[PDB]
């Protein structure tokens, strides 16, 4: 996903409809949440699991 | 003459990467010299500073 306004990152926020967890499957699954800039490569920030209270 | 590039197998300037450690971004790479791992049409001719050295 681009942005429109240049500004420096001070938190990430992604909202999910769903956990992603299967009927089935009861593993967890880890998303990874990178970050990009202009005229640079990236700043990673790691990665986190999915909660629904969150 | 020789410009600095990076370990490039395709013919043309390469793209960006991570691989360097202090640039990111190569112009007027010379891929038309022998020394570049380029295919055998892309390379043609020698730089006018390397023939000196021969």
């Amino acid at each position: 996903a681009y942005f429109s306004q240049p500004m420096v990152a001070a938190a990430v926020i992604v909202h999910l409809v769903t956990d992603g967890t299967y009927y089935g499957d009861q593993k967890q699954e880890t998303i990874s949440v990178q970050l990009l800039d202009t005229k640079d490569q990236s700043h990673d920030l790691g990665l986190h699991v999915l909660s629904c209270r969150n | 003459d020789t410009n600095p590039a990076p370990k490039h197998k395709s013919c043309g300037d390469p793209g960006p990467g991570n691989d360097t450690c202090g640039f990111h971004s190569f112009f007027n790479t010379p891929y038309n010299n022998f020394m570049s791992y380029a295919d055998d049409d892309c390379t043609d001719s020698f730089t006018p500073n390397q023939v000196a050295r021969m």
